[PDB]
């Protein structure tokens, strides 16, 4: 019964309790806000090719 | 507008109210020399009392170029706001 003197908690159960959640990448906040601000650039810039300014406040010709 | 309008060179604005553009008129008896200064450019022409009355003979009648319609663009401007 030498196995009953070993620590009963496995090496697996350490690695699943220590690394419980996959950690958040540092660049995940950049490349998710950049792709969402590329839609703020597109719609709202006045130099974008797809601006909303001509379909929101139309024109007066 | 109507067909006949009755304004021009009588109780007119004689000077601009902002600094971005400078306006001066030379109220003579028959005509008036305007002095317009906007940025680097200056214009100084002469407008008669009967030259402004022919201005409202042809109407401009501005109208909006909308992507879909003026109604739709006013709803979409509110959804954007």
């Amino acid at each position: 019964d030498r196995v009953l003197s070993l620590p009963a908690v496995s090496k697996n159960q350490v690695l699943e309790n220590v690394f419980h959640t996959a950690p958040k990448a540092p660049v995940e906040h950049l490349e998710k806000m950049v792709s969402a601000n590329s839609k703020v650039y597109d719609a709202l810039n006045l130099q974008s090719k797809r601006v909303l300014i001509w379909q929101v406040k139309p024109a007066l010709f | 507008l109507t067909t006949f309008t009755f304004s021009g060179l009588q109780d007119a604005p004689v000077a601009a109210l902002s600094g971005s553009i400078k306006l001066n008129v030379a109220a003579k008896a028959g005509k008036a020399e305007v002095t317009v200064a906007a940025g680097a450019a200056k214009a100084a022409t002469q407008v008669s009392a009967a030259a402004l009355r022919k201005l409202s003979g042809s109407k401009i009648s501005l109208a909006e170029v909308a992507r879909i319609s003026v109604l739709h663009s006013s709803i979409q401007n509110y959804l954007l706001s």
